[PDB]
């Protein structure tokens, strides 16, 4: 049985992307400090321990699942699109996610808020005419007070409906005070939608929408994600495990149940 | 960095249509609103209206019937269009950026433009008539006699007063023009020793570029 | 919408702690109003100072502070310096409509009070030939930069045809100003004595003729 690792994860021959201090999801939404991972690509994406978000407090229900779908696709290729928001103020941002000189937010997201006196009943539609699936990512904002709710979106209680021809998610914000994070008792909630060719993404809302900036090109799940604090070395090795590289010469390995590449069976 | 510049006419006759342009840089019109603030000469500021990032606008109740703010998001230009102009409209027109803080929830006018002057006059370029001003009532008080020189009704600004073509410089005090009727009148005074006037000639020079006229007028006692 | 009112001008000296104020006809100035304090420097180059009532804008020195003092909003320069001389405008938000205040002229006494030199000039024979007469009173070299000009005819007070230029800084930083009394030759003949009364720092210094 193979029962020992070098201890390092060899940089060759699979394209290994070290996220350093960004997890995948943070690099995906576009946490200011993961701006470097933009449009990046990999076979194996290793998430370290350091990893800490550092932008608007958010929670992703169905995280581990959304995390895996992206990890598999192995590309982080974002494609901006021409969304048309008429009647609201775009580019919203905050101090909990500073960028440049001040207020910032997730690069891949667009915070809409009222335009002076009002927040119209938004209702855009964007058709997927292409020959590949689209993975839009959006969010809903939950102010922690009815004051905040009204300052930003006017309406006393918002709603976000993101429908395609086969689905229909209608989430409604939930006002209340959550634990303080980077000075905030507020939060955003990340949701997603994959649009199959010949389908139409339809965003209708009248409050709290945290609009998509475009879509993520999705290829076929050949790549994978893995958490490990293993160093990365310059060497050639085919079987990668959270513990490091282990040779695939023996038929059974007992090092770890998680591995990448032509590996010995786990025992 | 943020930056706003206004480019307009400068001079428009009553009953025409004023059209200023605020060209913003370093921020998007879909990200912020732009306000229009006008300052008539020797007055406070006046808020004209605002165009929100969402395109909707809000005008100053009063002037609303004549104002109209628009914008071309793709060009980074806001447009203040005023019709039925009347003299009172002579003022400095400014555009300032509308700012809103998402964390504390307050509005503010953070980036002000440089401004652009607009005079509403139906007057044709007319050279100034220049009347000399001498003491008259010789009280013989002290050694410093003070001569004057009225530069009456010219248009447009500016004129250039000078005494003895520059020889006199000490205390030439040249005041700002005023707007009597519809033209600019202005004055300038030089002070000299009684042992110089009428002994020597103290002459007044008034060149007025706009109307290529240049009058000299010797101030007699 | 409402009427924002504030001190015409205020005169301090370096060191002192001044406080401009901002009143609302419509009532007390709440946080709802987002009191904005713009600072207009020479030759109208406006600059944001405080926003949302007390949020100090970046460049603004720590010495400027925003606050609610009772039912009016305020700004307090703590330890004014000559470089604080300016017109300070207060702006109050009332439902997607801004309303500025009259502005306050802040003086920061940096030099000795100087008394104006007054001069009254009678109409010129020339100007009179064309049947118009204009009295020119040139007030100069005064400090601080503020005077009140009043015209008198035969002792009685004039209330027409007078126009006074706003004071203008000089090279020596003292001030100059000017006033004009415009009447028709006929009306200029109709009286005997004409006077220009320059009031500056309590006293009034007038010049007159006949
Ligand atoms: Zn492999
Ligand atoms: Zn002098
Ligand atoms: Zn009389």
């Amino acid at each position: 049985v193979q029962s020992s690792s070098t201890g390092k994860i060899c940089n060759n021959p699979h394209r290994i992307l070290d996220g350093i201090d960004c997890t995948l999801i943070d690099a995906l939404l576009g946490d200011p400090h993961c701006d470097v991972f933009q449009d990046e690509t990999w076979d194996l994406f290793v998430e370290r321990s350091k990893a800490f978000s550092n932008c608007y407090p958010y929670d992703v229900p169905d995280y581990a699942s959304l995390r895996s779908l992206v990890a598999s696709s192995g590309t982080l290729e974002f494609i901006t699109e021409g969304f048309t928001w008429t009647g609201v103020t775009q580019n919203g941002g905050s101090n909990a996610c500073k960028r440049g000189p001040g207020s910032g937010f997730f690069s891949r997201l667009n915070w809409l808020i009222k335009s002076g006196s009002t927040y119209p009943v938004l209702d855009v539609t964007m058709p997927n005419n292409d020959n590949f699936d689209k993975l839009y990512i959006w969010g809903i904002h939950h102010p922690s007070t009815n004051q905040e709710q009204t300052s930003l979106y006017v309406q006393a209680s918002g709603r976000v409906t993101v429908s395609t021809r086969r689905s229909q998610q209608t989430i409604i914000p939930n006002i209340g005070s959550r634990p303080w994070v980077r000075g905030l008792s507020s939060r955003i909630s990340i949701y997603w939608t994959i649009v199959k060719p010949g389908d139409v993404l339809v965003i209708n809302s009248n409050g709290n929408l945290i609009a998509p900036r475009g879509y993520f090109k999705m290829r076929t799940g050949k790549s994978s994600i893995m958490r490990s604090d293993a160093p990365i070395d310059t060497c050639i090795s085919e079987c990668i495990t959270p513990d490091g590289s282990i040779p695939n010469d023996k038929p059974f390995q007992n090092v770890n149940k998680i591995t990448y590449g032509a590996c010995p069976k786990y025992v | 960095q943020v930056q706003l510049k206004e480019s307009g006419p400068g001079l428009v006759a009553p009953s025409q249509s004023l059209s200023i342009t605020c060209t913003v840089s370093g921020f998007l019109l879909i990200s912020n609103g732009v306000h229009w603030v006008r300052q008539p000469p020797g007055k406070g500021l006046e808020w004209l209206g605002v165009i929100w990032a969402g395109g909707n606008t809000n005008y100053n109740s009063a002037l609303m019937s004549r104002v109209s703010i628009s914008k071309d998001n793709s060009k980074s230009q806001v447009f203040l269009k005023m019709k039925s102009l009347q003299t009172d409209d002579t003022a400095m027109y400014y555009c300032a950026r509308d700012f809103y803080d998402y964390d504390v929830f307050y509005y503010a006018m953070d980036y002000w433009g440089q401004g652009t002057s607009v005079t509403v006059s139906s007057a044709k370029t007319t050279p100034p008539s220049v009347y000399p001003l001498a003491p008259g009532s010789a009280a013989q008080t002290n050694s410093m006699v003070t001569l004057g020189c009225l530069v009456k009704g010219y248009f447009p600004e500016p004129v250039t007063v000078t005494w003895n073509s520059g020889s006199l410089s000490s205390g030439v005090h040249t005041f700002p023009a005023v707007l009597q009727s519809d033209l600019y009148t202005l004055s300038s005074s030089v002070t000299v020793p009684s042992s110089t006037w009428p002994s020597e000639t103290v002459t007044c020079n008034v060149a007025h570029p706009a109307s290529s006229t240049k009058v000299d007028k010797k101030i007699v006692p | 919408q409402a009427v924002v009112t504030q001190e015409s001008a205020l005169t301090t000296s370096p060191g002192e702690t001044v406080t401009l104020t901002c009143r609302s006809s419509t009532g007390a100035v709440t946080t709802s109003n987002y009191a904005n304090w713009v600072q207009e420097k020479p030759d109208h180059l406006f600059t944001g100072l405080i926003g949302g009532t007390n949020n100090r804008a970046p460049g603004v020195p720590a010495r400027f502070s925003g606050s609610l003092i009772g039912d009016k909003a305020a700004l307090t320069i703590t330890g004014a310096q000559t470089e604080d001389e300016a017109i300070y405008f207060c702006a109050l938000w009332y439902s997607n409509h801004w309303v500025f205040g009259g502005g306050t002229k802040l003086t920061v006494l940096g030099q000795p009070k100087s008394s104006p030199s007054v001069t009254l000039f009678p109409p010129s024979s020339e100007e009179l030939e064309t049947n118009k007469a204009t009295l020119v009173c040139t007030i100069t070299d005064f400090y601080p930069g503020v005077v009140t000009v009043d015209w008198k005819v035969d002792g009685t007070p004039v209330t027409q045809g007078m126009e006074t230029t706003q004071p203008s800084k000089q090279s020596n930083n003292k001030y100059m100003a000017s006033s004009y009394l415009t009447l028709t030759a006929r009306a200029w003949e109709r009286h005997s004595s004409y006077s220009c009364q320059v009031t500056h720092e309590g006293h009034t210094v007038e010049k007159s003729l006949s």
